């Protein structure tokens, strides 16, 4: 099976594919829940308009814009999430 | 079983913040090689000497 | 890249076949709650800070940089209008201190 013998092996990895999940999960919550201050440090909550505004500050844009299409920007957003199961569902890999 | 460290959570909030009063300074180490030593070989001897 | 945290400097030192750095970097500590909003109307007109967050010690309201807490008055020098206050989501009542009419108004 999967060729074997003549002393040919194959070595499972350290980390499963569990952990490497976890620790993928824990990197979303960190940078949703704090924005960048985890890491540097202790992760300090901030609500998320907050840190997109401050975002938008980082570009050069105003943080007033942000607070005037907060909902054009979440549609946006969701509409291209969405646009990325399609893009990979297909044949096209 | 490895761990893979400790458990937190986050307590988000829609209106909560958090500011820092107090700092600290911290220093620390980082190695980096540069170079290996240098060797010739001589291969006429090497090879079959005398 | 130059540390974790915060970079400030950094000093070289010679080893063997290498090189050693020595990097000095700034660590935030003893965080506090504290409550905050996204902007403040004052006369129907929407206030935003400079460079600075909103806070509030439970009764009063002050603004204060993000990486260090020094809470301070809100002026008309740390903020600027924009707007009226019917297209922010979460903006809270309060008053803005003018420096300029009460005391110079000779
Ligand atoms: C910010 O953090 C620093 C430490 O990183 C604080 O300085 C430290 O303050 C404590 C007391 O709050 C000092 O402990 C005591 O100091 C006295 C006076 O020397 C000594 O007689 C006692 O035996 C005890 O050690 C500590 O020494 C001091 N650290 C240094 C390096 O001076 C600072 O107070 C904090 N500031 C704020 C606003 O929280
Ligand atoms: C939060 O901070 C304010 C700002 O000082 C405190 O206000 C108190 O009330 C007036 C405001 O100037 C002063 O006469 C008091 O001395 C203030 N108390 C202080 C400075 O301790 C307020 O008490 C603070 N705490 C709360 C819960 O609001
Ligand atoms: C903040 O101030 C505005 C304006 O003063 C308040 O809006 C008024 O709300 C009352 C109801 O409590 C209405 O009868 C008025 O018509 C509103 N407009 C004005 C110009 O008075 C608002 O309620 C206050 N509070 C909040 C949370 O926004
Ligand atoms: C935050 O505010 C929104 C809008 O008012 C609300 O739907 C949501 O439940 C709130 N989240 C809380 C209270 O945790
Ligand atoms: C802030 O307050 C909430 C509830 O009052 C508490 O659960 C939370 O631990 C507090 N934050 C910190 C940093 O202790």
């Amino acid at each position: 099976c999967a060729q074997k013998f003549k002393g040919l092996t194959v070595l499972p990895p350290l980390l499963t594919d569990e952990m490497i999940a976890q620790y993928t999960s824990a990197l979303l919550a960190g940078t949703i829940t704090s924005g960048w201050t985890f890491g540097a440090g202790a992760a300090l909550q901030i609500p998320f308009a907050m840190q997109m505004a401050y975002r938008f500050n980082g570009i050069g844009v105003t943080q007033n814009v942000l607070y005037e299409n907060q909902k054009l920007i979440a549609n946006q957003f969701n509409s291209a999430i969405g646009k990325i199961q399609d893009s990979l569902s297909s044949t096209a890999s | 079983t490895m761990s893979l460290g400790a458990e937190n959570s986050v307590a988000y909030s829609n209106n909560s913040i958090a500011i820092p009063t107090n700092f600290t300074i911290s220093v620390t180490t980082e190695i980096l090689p540069v170079s290996m030593t240098k060797t010739s070989v001589d291969c006429t001897m090497y090879i079959c000497g005398d | 890249f130059c540390g974790k945290g915060y970079h400030l400097m950094s000093f070289p030192q010679s080893a063997p076949h290498g090189v050693v750095f020595l990097h000095v970097t700034y660590v935030p500590a003893q965080e506090k709650n504290f409550t905050t909003a996204p902007a403040i109307c004052h006369d129907g007109k929407a206030h935003f800070p400079r460079e600075g967050v909103f806070v509030s010690n439970g009764t009063h309201w002050f603004v204060t940089q993000r990486n260090f807490y020094e809470p301070q008055i809100i002026t008309t020098d740390n903020t600027f209008v924009s707007g009226n206050c019917d297209v922010v989501i979460g903006i809270v009542n309060n008053t803005v201190y003018d420096p300029l009419q009460p005391e110079l108004d000779s």
